[PDB]
């Protein structure tokens, strides 16, 4: 619920820049990060077939997006990023992916934990 | 209409012309984004092929995007990578024709087959830059990629 | 007439109208600083600018000043010529519509009544 | 379409609930330039009624005109009668939200059912400029106009 009545919020106001885009040679900062987080979360949004994500997964990968964690990544690179950040979070974060389960929603701990994870993968990624 | 609908199900793998495309002198008029395949599929073309081929649907679907936009607005408007992509969408297009050698009463150009890999590389050349340099008719109505360097040169004066 | 038609117009023409609408706007910010510019200057698709100085066409003292006026003007004559050209993308699109829903509900009818021609000709 | 304009030969007004007006937080969510009435008629509301309801409609309509400068093209050059006209639209406009005897459960606070009367007297006063000294999140949610200035009070 948390998490993606931001992304929602976010894609309604990008859906309404959306056009101006490609077009928008010189845009305010205004709507040039509406277009910014639109294009990632809509990113985010693509998945493969044939394999059906856990909720948990679900929320964390939308998390790295409507945190604009990705804001800086490239738009062609976040669902590389995303296919190799949640394998490391099965991998070594499980007990996270069982907080954000277990406790319902994102702790302020887990939203913490989240922070550090994304942050430094992040920077190996684009290393 | 009912009849080529009702028959979509029946298939594994569709192949559907277009008369704008053939209009164009696109052939064979086969439109790019309307054509599918129950073995595109990365477990079975594999991943360089599946990687390609979507590519091409995409800048090609982007284009078509452009195109309406562009005509009124004057392609000024397009920022160089957006200019870039509209280049090699064209080529693509062009690339995407070929001379059949049960054609060439039509062509009055020498048939020619293509070889999976053939095709796989020239379109991934294309989409990755390698040819930007050539003008866009040198892709259209060859065979193997090579033919398109060819044909650049050939077009002395 | 035909409903592929007007459906891909429509798509393309509601594009543009948007498009041409923030033009219009970048173009008004810009003429709006230009404007500010202007002041202190004197004391020394863009509509139709470059037609004119090109038509009556055929040190640094000058160059400034001209080069203020210039972009002011510019960016008016864009908002202007964005606004209006939104405004008729505007209208063409409600048109389109009336048509469209015209030939919507003609091409129903007219499937309608083939099906009935034939099921009472029986 | 032959259902919809059947319908409308039978109307006397229609309601129109809009997501955007929703969002807003206005709540009910109807559209106050959308949602129209036959009976909105001088002759029949009375002459008073008709002012009124044309006013708010109009200054409505001219802060919608108006916006497309406020926010994009900078709120500062706005000639002392358009810095009014925004002022107090946003007032009126946020005066057309009243808290529903329904929703007290939920909302916890009281539904205001309000008469006649009172609407035509605080749209009237604020078209006026009564109440140009107050803050907006006054007229927010209220009932009756003296409500307004009572939560404009309270909220300093």
């Amino acid at each position: 619920k948390q998490v993606a009545g931001t992304m929602k919020l976010e894609l309604a106001q990008y859906r309404e820049v959306a056009a101006f885009a490609q077009f928008g040679s010189d845009l305010d900062a205004a709507t040039q990060q509406l277009l910014s987080r639109g294009v990632r979360l809509t990113e985010l949004l693509k998945q493969g077939q044939y394999s059906p994500m856990a909720i948990e997964e679900q929320v964390a990968v939308i998390y790295a997006g409507v945190r604009g964690y990705l804001d800086k990544l490239e738009p062609s690179k976040i669902t590389k990023f995303e296919n190799a950040f949640l394998s490391h979070v099965i991998s070594q974060h499980q007990a996270l992916l069982g907080k954000i389960r277990t406790d319902g929603k994102i702790s302020e701990e887990s939203d913490a934990k989240l922070k550090e994870i994304v942050t430094n993968f992040l920077a190996g990624f684009e290393a | 209409d009912p009849a080529p609908a009702t028959t979509f199900a029946h298939l594994d793998a569709t192949t559907v012309l277009s008369r704008a495309i053939a209009e164009l002198g696109i052939y064979p008029a086969v439109d790019p984004l309307d054509s599918t395949s129950r073995i595109m599929d990365p477990n079975i073309v594999g991943s360089e092929h599946y990687d390609v081929a979507r590519g091409v649907q995409k800048i090609l679907q982007d284009y078509k995007s452009l195109q309406d936009i562009i005509a009124i607005l004057g392609m000024d408007e397009l920022s160089e990578e957006d200019k870039l992509t509209v280049s090699r969408a064209r080529k693509i297009q062009r690339f995407l024709s070929q001379p059949f050698q049960v054609a060439e009463v039509f062509t009055g150009h020498l048939g020619k087959l293509v070889p999976l890999k053939e095709t796989i590389k020239g379109f991934q050349q294309i989409l990755a830059g390698e040819y930007d340099h050539l003008p866009e008719q040198a892709f259209y109505m060859v065979g193997p990629i090579e033919e398109a360097v060819a044909k650049a040169d050939k077009l002395a004066e | 007439a035909t409903l592929k038609d007007i459906t891909r117009r429509l798509k393309s023409i509601k594009n543009i109208q948007k498009i041409t609408k923030s033009m219009k706007m970048v173009a008004a910010a810009k003429y709006a600083r230009a404007e500010r510019e202007l002041k202190p200057a004197r004391v020394y698709l863009c509509g139709a600018i470059h037609s004119s100085v090109a038509k009556q066409m055929k040190l640094a003292n000058i160059i400034y000043y001209s080069l203020k006026e210039s972009t002011t003007s510019e960016q008016s004559a864009r908002m202007t010529a964005m606004d209006n050209a939104s405004k008729n993308a505007s209208e063409m699109i409600d048109k389109l519509t009336l048509t469209f829903n015209r030939t919507r509900q003609a091409v129903i009818t007219k499937e309608l009544i083939e099906i009935i021609s034939g099921a009472a000709a029986l």
